[PDB]
């Protein structure tokens, strides 16, 4: 075709160097963190990372807040669909807005 | 803080520039356990009020959650919210009442 800005700019003594981690590395950090988060909690970032059901963990978060933990286990479908909404919203948000 | 949970701190000077040794809690030795969120009794819901129920086989305690030592389901360490058709994962086990000896004895 014609010449480039990037092949004038390497013409010129101008050079980009990679970066050190590749983005399947950022990545498999990114599903570790994830993984972490979801199967123990808060426990996997403060030693042994330690099972619990999820159930369990968002009743632990709940009483965090201020809220006692039996509103979680008789409302749990209701939170549940909630969430499900909440990001499913997020795709049709990132799907069409660039801003 | 420091990786952990923090309990302490002690500073250190250092040319130009400071040092902090942090002291902190990590936990050890874990081990499985079994677990339910509440305890059907009497018709009734028991959630622990500051704790868990863990199982060790046969039969239900309740324990706090950084640590390890199980003590007797009591009406005094939890508390009733509704009834046991709602919650999901109830299991069944008796619940403890300390009134209830003292009381009868009084009664006789
Ligand atoms: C689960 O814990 C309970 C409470 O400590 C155990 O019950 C007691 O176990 C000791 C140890 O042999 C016995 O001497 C007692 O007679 C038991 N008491 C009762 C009321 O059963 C129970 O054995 C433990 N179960 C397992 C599988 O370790
Ligand atoms: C708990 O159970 C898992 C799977 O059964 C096993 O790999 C693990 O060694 C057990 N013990 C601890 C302390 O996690
Ligand atoms: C617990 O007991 C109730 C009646 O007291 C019974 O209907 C229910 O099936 C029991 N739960 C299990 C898991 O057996």
């Amino acid at each position: 075709a014609a010449r480039d800005l990037i092949c004038a700019q390497k013409f010129n003594g101008l050079t980009v160097l990679p970066p050190l981690l590749t983005d399947e590395m950022i990545a498999q950090y990114t599903s570790a963190l994830l993984a972490g988060t979801i199967t123990s909690g808060w426990t996997f970032g403060a030693g042994a990372a330690l099972q619990i059901p999820f159930a369990m963990q968002m009743a632990y978060r709940f009483n965090g807040i201020g809220v006692t933990q039996n509103v979680l286990y008789e409302n749990q479908k209701l939170i549940a669909n909630q969430f499900n909404s909440a990001i499913g919203k997020i795709q049709d948000s990132l799907s069409s807005t660039a801003s | 803080c420091g990786k952990g949970y923090h309990l302490m701190s002690f500073p250190q000077s250092a040319p130009h520039g400071v040092v902090f040794l942090h002291v902190t809690y990590v936990p050890a030795q874990e081990k499985n356990f079994t677990t339910a969120p509440a305890i059907c009794h009497d018709g009734k819901a028991h959630f622990p009020r500051e704790g868990v129920f863990v199982s060790n086989g046969t039969h239900w305690f309740v324990t706090q959650r950084n640590f390890y030592e199980p003590q007797i389901i009591t009406t005094d360490n939890t508390f009733v919210s509704g009834n046991c058709d709602v919650v999901i994962g109830i299991v069944n086990n008796t619940v403890y009442d300390p009134l209830q000896p003292e009381l009868d004895s009084f009664k006789e």
